[PDB]
């Protein structure tokens, strides 16, 4: 998953 | 906490009235970390830009958002999106920016590849930006493909700034979890204290990116990928055959686990394989209005 957190 | 607190805080900051005033035809064209993206048509001039719309109730950390004022007042360079205007629009932040018609890097490098004029062109432009960023005390923290926005004549700049920092000699270090997993120093990952070699860090992984397509690991969920970010050595290329000694050499010096011993922004601008580096028009073939 390419999501920042 | 107070929802409608902070939306009287950021009408404070930002510009007043409404963007769609002047703004037609708004079109959903990306998805962010903390919102999404719109092409807008300006109707005086027919020129298009770009609205970056973000939900204050979505965020995780609210007071990121003060990060997009911050850098629009203070901070434009020339491999830097331009960002013109702020509003509060209801219950979202709307940010009023240039439109780079050439999209992102990740649309690149997960359909095409680069060769090292082009990569040695990249990162020579995200260098001169970041140079320039952690000079003034600017960590970007979200170095990624996604994050390198093009414009339809090749030109690169630098985007997404919602999650940055500044240190400074009274705060010489950040400590926030920030970032993306796969992408995310090993001293961050290991709750360090931590400055702007964390972004020359994540370039690495980009420049594992333009030459494996993906970052290491990513088949790992991505809790997984950062504990061996963490605890194992610097990942590899899964082609190593197939960039130039160069490349390796800078890679080297970008993917160093000590962050006293990872090369700055500075010192990078003169590394031998930056000398590659092709004009912005080399990029060019590599966009999707382009390819074959």
């Amino acid at each position: 998953k390419r999501l920042s957190v | 906490v107070s929802h409608e607190q902070f939306r009287a805080a950021l009408q404070l900051v930002v510009d007043p009235g409404d963007p769609r005033s002047y703004l037609d035809n708004f079109i959903k064209i990306g998805e962010g970390s903390t919102g999404i993206v719109c092409i807008a048509t300006v109707r005086s001039s027919g020129k298009l830009v770009a609205v970056k719309k973000m939900d204050l109730r979505k965020q995780q950390r609210r007071e990121l958002l003060f990060n997009e004022v911050v850098i629009m007042r203070d901070y434009q360079h020339e491999n830097v999106v331009e960002m013109y205007n702020s509003y509060l629009v209801g219950d979202e932040l709307w940010v009023v920016m240039e439109f780079l018609e050439g999209g992102a890097l990740t649309d690149i490098v997960t359909h095409t590849r680069m060769n090292e004029e082009q990569i040695a062109a990249v990162c020579l432009a995200v260098l001169q930006a970041l140079s320039v960023l952690h000079a003034q005390g600017v960590i970007h923290r979200d170095i990624k493909s996604d994050s390198i926005l093009l414009t339809h004549d090749g030109r690169v700049k630098l985007s997404d700034f919602g999650f940055c920092a500044q240190v400074s000699k009274e705060v010489p270090r950040r400590k926030s979890l920030v970032g993306t997993p796969y992408w995310m120093a090993p001293e961050l990952i290991s709750r360090l204290p931590y400055g702007p070699e964390v972004d020359i860090w994540s370039l690495g992984i980009m420049v594992i990116e333009m030459v494996d397509g993906e970052p290491p690991y990513f088949n790992e969920p991505p809790l997984k990928a950062m504990k061996m970010i963490r605890d194992n050595l610097p990942p590899r290329l899964k082609n190593l055959h197939k960039v130039s000694p160069s490349l390796k050499g800078f890679l080297d010096r970008l993917l160093v686990r000590d962050p006293a011993q990872r090369a700055t922004a500075a010192e990078l601008l003169k590394h031998p394989f930056l000398a590659k580096a092709g004009p912005p028009a080399s990029i060019v073939p590599l966009m999707r209005q382009n390819r074959t």
